[PDB]
């Protein structure tokens, strides 16, 4: 433990750096079709605010990093900072496999979709995801913020070990209806898009290389991105189920660090 | 504020809103189609047809109601207007596609029927709009060819250097030189179509007799494949 | 057009009466409509108001929790719901037509009425003059608590004219605009609290009780009306 | 013979070509040189009446200068208080190819018509709540183009046959025909005492035509191209047509010659809707590139742009007391400009 | 058919026609007088435009 002196707060910052600015412009482009009667929009607007959220939770976990793992601002600001951050890490997720749903049937069953009001249902949709979210994120809100340790670390919602089944059992079920859910529903949407424009006479070969470049590849982008951390968090978890901790800790961290970097990749393939 | 007066007026504003609501869903949910043809082309017997099957002396459009697999369909033609035709065009721009009937087996008038389908596919507002266009009369396609009275290749020359593409299905079986002419009428068709398309929209070939029962759920599948394209545009997918 | 309203009779007191309207010959989905009654003697005075699609309900204060009104459009009808009638709602209960939008004219069809009997704060005061007044000119005046004049520039008075037999008939709205059917001969005007109209040929018809309206907040109050004769 | 008709006609158009430079002494440019520009003018969007569901084709302003009168391609008309944005009326069309609407100066009827060649009367104002179809007049070969009120008995419609057509509303009957253009009538624009207008047609020629008479008093032809829009000048002495050769002309009928041209090198598409202000020192003419422009009537000096629009400008109304200039286009939307 | 074309643009040929100075000098005139009765041309101040 003590060598995330370097990688986390490097990827906070070059995210702090560049992907306010992507995020924003990619939420002006989002509002700016939403206007124009679409349903996508709607979808990119809350990832845009979900990404601009957790972007604005980085800084004080760079500090907390940078200061050899310590939470100095006080056991509130972990509790607002730490909630603020599983949960829009989550919401990016689930909003992403609503694209690629909403995506698939628009392609899929063209004649049959949307039809009827298409805003108003995909802001319910966003509204129940939300809700779903925030429900499945206040437990870890409910319980202590602020771990102290001897060995100058006062931890923040971390725990090595963690604490009696009771943190993991959820972290096994944030797991499989958090990731790999959305993602399944992802992949499976986006070769159902790949596959139901087979047989159509007005794509040509080069026009349907592009769809098929972009459904292999965003798929492939969130999982390099939301993967690592939640392999180690099934790891550590099903484990539980410190020599094991002291291996994986800096894996962990590493991961937690690309897992957040989803928010240039986010604005970069859904806006430009 | 606003009076008592202003406050039921804006309700009633209110109210015309809703139903301007549900007007949209139909309005949104029904796909139109524009008819277009000569007289020789049996165009009209393809509307008998389609409304027979499913579903006032100047009168200037006429309107044709028919729904396949619960999806609904406006088809128009236009009866009463003049031979001119470059400023009443621009009216169908936001249609689903154009039905295109041309009369196969005429060998005379099909010159006149290239430049006309010429004109529709490079027109400036036409663009972004797809065109189904139904070869029709293929009986007497064949009765012509097989009677060999009348050849084609003296209305156009290139017909003696032309051979059939690998690409043809003749299905029913029928003599090959039939399946040759039929098949270079397509593609006459289909350069004039592909010269200077530019990908942002297509046209589908078909091969028609008026009384086929096929002809709405062609254009069913042709339409479905118009909408998934313009989807995959909208929804930023290519 | 035409409004046909039934269901009027003795009732004890502390019952309940069921008062419904039947329209016919006018869209009446588009209509918002009310009901006005007036004592055996009295003047006229408001009741309750529904709007088109039934989306706006008001009550007058004296009925405000007794009664209860509901329109049913497939069916055409209007109806008003009474319970536990008070001594005091003896009158004779009208229904009326009304439209708004910019330029229309509301108030402007009443019904012929029922008579129903019953065995033994900051709304704005409409006064009028002297409750008594052929070829000649007369100038029935008014006035009002508060100025009827608003910031759109449409000041709300509504005259109406009640002949001996029949229910009361739209003669000028906003004070200005003669209604559609009554002669040239009446002309109103006014300065935002005082208002007067003017017959300038008076005519045997022009005969009754002239009533006016105030339509600036609710409820709508009357006036006692003056009699012509 | 056919021969020496054609020679006879030939010998006038000379003739009358002759006569018209003789009376032309001065360009207005030279005339106009010495008066101060309008100056640059911007213009803000007001309102925004958004509810139709296609295209728009036409809007006309009522004479009260507050109601409007909107067609579109789905087959409504909405009338619209532009003061606070309601809408007043729906009503629904039987065919919803409308590219025509007028509001008659009573405010009492709204007339619109199109490829249904039907030209349909609306009545406001019934005993009734709803709005009904007053009369359909029937008789034109073509698409009806645009049609305009005289008063409330009478309309006159211009149609895709060469003809344009005096209608008394009472009696369907045509009272007059009017005959003499070899192409589309695509405008029409009455003179203010209503006893002229003014008609431009496909053929690059706009006529001048008699309400009570019946005969084409003249013709003038300086465009290049087909005629999308014309308007009269409020002197009831002059009138400004668009067409497809991007670019407005001014003709006056005193003269009955050109005035002036105003035309840009960078302007390609063509003008679809012209429209004066009150004192015709302003001649706004919308575009088919997205945006309407302001020219100065007198000297052809472009003065402002009005671009708020995501589709072409297919209508454009100033109104009567020239508060206002409505605009729309085929994204649905109308826009109150000022 | 001619006939009626070589009529009527006789019908046109002969009519009145004004020098063009006469009638840019009314246009002028016309819009010189009626300068400030002109919204669009001289903007209202914004208390009275009902679109404020």
């Amino acid at each position: 433990s003590g060598l995330d002196s370097v990688l986390p707060p490097s990827l906070y910052a070059l995210v702090f750096t560049l992907g306010l600015p992507a995020n924003l412009l990619a939420l002006w482009a989002a509002w700016l079709q939403v206007r124009k009667g679409r349903e996508l929009g709607v979808y990119l607007l809350n990832l845009s605010l979900s990404d601009l959220l957790l972007i604005c939770a980085l800084p004080p976990w760079t500090d907390y990093y940078l200061r050899r793992d310590v939470w100095g601002y006080g056991p509130g600001a972990c509790r607002l900072f730490g909630f603020v951050f599983y949960t829009n890490l989550y919401v990016g997720a689930a909003f992403l496999s609503c694209v690629s749903a909403d995506r698939y049937l628009a392609v899929a069953h063209p004649l049959r979709f949307p039809g009827a009001r298409p805003i108003r249902s995909a802001a319910a949709v966003s509204a129940l995801i939300w809700m779903l979210e925030l429900a499945a994120n206040a437990p870890p809100l409910l319980g202590e913020a602020i771990h102290r340790d001897r060995y100058n670390h006062t931890f923040c919602y971390e725990s090595y070990p963690l604490s009696g089944r009771g943190a993991a059992l959820a972290n096994v079920g944030r797991v499989l209806a958090g990731f790999l859910l959305p993602w399944g529903v992802m992949m499976l949407c986006y070769a159902g898009l790949l596959r139901a424009l087979r047989g159509s006479a007005s794509c040509e070969q080069r026009e349907r290389r592009r769809v098929r470049r972009l459904a292999l590849g965003l798929p492939c982008v969130a999982l390099l991105c939301y993967g690592p951390y939640h392999a180690l968090l099934l790891l550590r978890s099903l484990v539980f189920l410190c020599a094991l901790e002291e291996r994986l800790f800096p894996a962990y961290h590493a991961s937690l660090a690309l897992a957040t970097l989803n928010c240039l990749a986010d604005p970069a393939l859904y806006c430009l | 504020t606003l009076s008592a007066e202003d406050k039921a007026a804006v309700e009633r504003s209110k109210m015309i809103e809703k139903q301007l609501q549900k007007d949209k869903q139909v309005y949104r949910a029904t796909h139109r189609l524009l008819l277009l043809g000569a007289d020789n082309s049996g165009k009209s017997t393809i509307v008998k047809q389609m409304r027979i099957y499913h579903v006032v002396k100047t009168s200037g459009i006429f309107e044709t109601k028919f729904q396949v697999d619960k999806v609904n369909f406006h088809m128009f033609d236009v009866g009463a207007q003049r031979d001119e035709r470059r400023k009443w065009i621009q009216c169908f721009n936001d249609v689903t596609a154009i039905i295109f009937v041309v009369d196969s087996s005429d060998y005379n008038r099909l010159q006149e029927a290239l430049n006309d389908f010429k004109s529709i596919w490079n027109n400036r507002w036409l663009r972004t709009i797809s065109v189904i266009l139904f070869l029709n009369k293929q009986d007497l396609l064949a009765e012509k060819v097989l009677a060999g009275k009348s050849k084609i290749e003296d209305y156009f020359p290139e017909f003696a250097r032309y051979t059939t593409p690998e690409d043809a299905t003749p299905e029913p079986g029928e003599d090959p030189r039939v399946t040759r002419a039929k098949y270079f009428i397509r593609d006459e068709f289909l350069r004039i179509s592909t010269a200077s398309g530019d990908g942002r929209h297509y046209c589908y070939p078909h091969f028609t007799c008026s009384v086929d029962t096929e002809n709405a759920r062609r254009i069913f599948n042709d339409c479905r494949d118009i909408i998934q394209r313009m989807h995959l545009r909208q929804y930023e997918l290519l | 057009v035409q409004l046909v309203e039934s269901g009027g009779g003795l009732v004890q007191p502390g019952g309940s009466r069921k008062l419904s309207c039947s329209a016919s010959g006018f869209a009446f989905s588009s209509f918002g409509m009310h009901w006005v009654r007036q004592a055996p003697e009295k003047g006229l005075e408001w009741v309750a108001y529904i709007s088109s699609g039934s989306g706006t309900i008001y009550y007058a204060d004296t009925v405000k929790g007794r009664f209860t009104i509901s329109r049913d459009d497939p069916k055409n009808t209007l109806f008003l719901q009474m319970t536990s009638l008070r001594s005091e709602d003896t009158a004779m209960y009208y229904c009326v037509r009304s439209i708004y939008y910019y330029g229309s004219s509301p108030f402007d069809f009443w019904g012929q009425g029922t008579t129903l009997t019953v065995s033994a704060s900051a709304d704005i005061v409409m006064t009028q003059a002297t409750s008594s007044v052929p070829g000649e000119s007369v100038s029935i005046s008014c006035r009002s608590s508060k100025s009827l004049l608003h910031s759109n520039g449409n000041t709300y008075l509504y005259w109406f004219l009640q002949r001996p037999g029949q229910s009361p008939q739209l003669l000028i709205y906003r004070m200005s605009n003669l209604a559609s059917g009554v002669p040239d001969r009446f002309s109103g005007s006014g300065s935002g609290t005082a208002f007067t109209l003017t017959i300038s040929r008076l005519e045997a018809e022009d005969v009754g009780v002239y009533y006016c309206m105030q339509h600036l907040e609710y409820p709508l109050t009357f006036g006692a009306g003056t009699k012509l004769e | 013979e056919l021969d020496q008709l054609r020679q006879e006609a030939e010998q006038l158009k000379n003739q009358i070509r002759d006569a018209r430079k003789a009376c032309a002494d001065a360009t207005l440019s030279q005339i106009t040189n010495n008066i101060d520009p309008v100056g640059r003018i911007q213009m803000r969007t007001r309102r925004t009446l958004r509810g139709h569901l296609a295209k728009i084709y036409a809007m006309h302003w009522g004479t009260d200068s507050r109601l409007l009168v909107s067609a579109s391609q789905d087959g409504k008309l909405i009338i619209w208080d532009s003061y606070t944005t309601n809408k007043v009326h729906a009503i629904p069309l039987r065919s919803s190819w409308v590219m025509t609407c007028a509001y008659a100066p009573s405010g009492n009827y709204v007339a619109c018509g199109g490829l249904d060649n039907i030209c349909s009367i609306y009545n406001l104002k019934t005993r009734e709540g709803n709005v009904r179809v007053s009369r359909e007049l029937a008789g034109h070969t073509g698409y009806l183009s645009c049609c305009r009120f005289l008063d409330d008995n009478q309309i006159v419609t211009s149609s895709g046959d060469t003809t344009c057509a005096l209608w008394d509303i009472e009696t369907g009957q045509q009272t007059t025909t009017f005959t003499g253009h070899t192409g589309d009538v695509m405008s029409l624009s009455l003179a203010p005492d209503t006893r002229l207008f003014v008609s431009g047609a496909c053929d690059a020629s706009a006529k001048l035509w008699d309400v009570r008479e019946g005969m084409c008093r003249q013709t003038f032809t300086g465009h290049e191209s087909d005629i999308n829009a014309i308007c009269f000048f409020p002197n009831g002495n002059a009138f400004a047509t668009g067409s497809d050769d991007a670019t407005c002309r001014l003709f006056d009928l005193r003269a009955d010659q050109e005035l002036m041209t105003y035309s840009h090198d960078n302007i390609i598409c063509g003008i679809t809707s012209v429209s004066f202000s009150k004192s015709g020192r302003l001649l706004l003419a919308g575009y088919d590139d997205f945006n309407c422009n302001v020219w100065d009537a007198l000297k052809a000096d472009r003065a402002g742009v009005l671009a708020g629009h995501d589709n072409r400008v297919s209508c454009l109304g100033v109104t009567d007391d020239g508060m206002a200039v409505a605009t729309g286009s085929w994204d649905s939307f109308l826009k109150i400009w000022n | 058919q001619a006939r009626k074309l070589v009529e009527q643009l006789k019908m046109e040929a002969n009519i009145d026609r004004i020098k063009v100075s006469k009638a840019a000098a009314d246009l002028m005139a016309y819009c010189e007088a009626h300068a400030k009765e002109d919204p669009l041309l001289t903007p209202v101040p914004a208390s009275e435009n009902p679109f404020r």
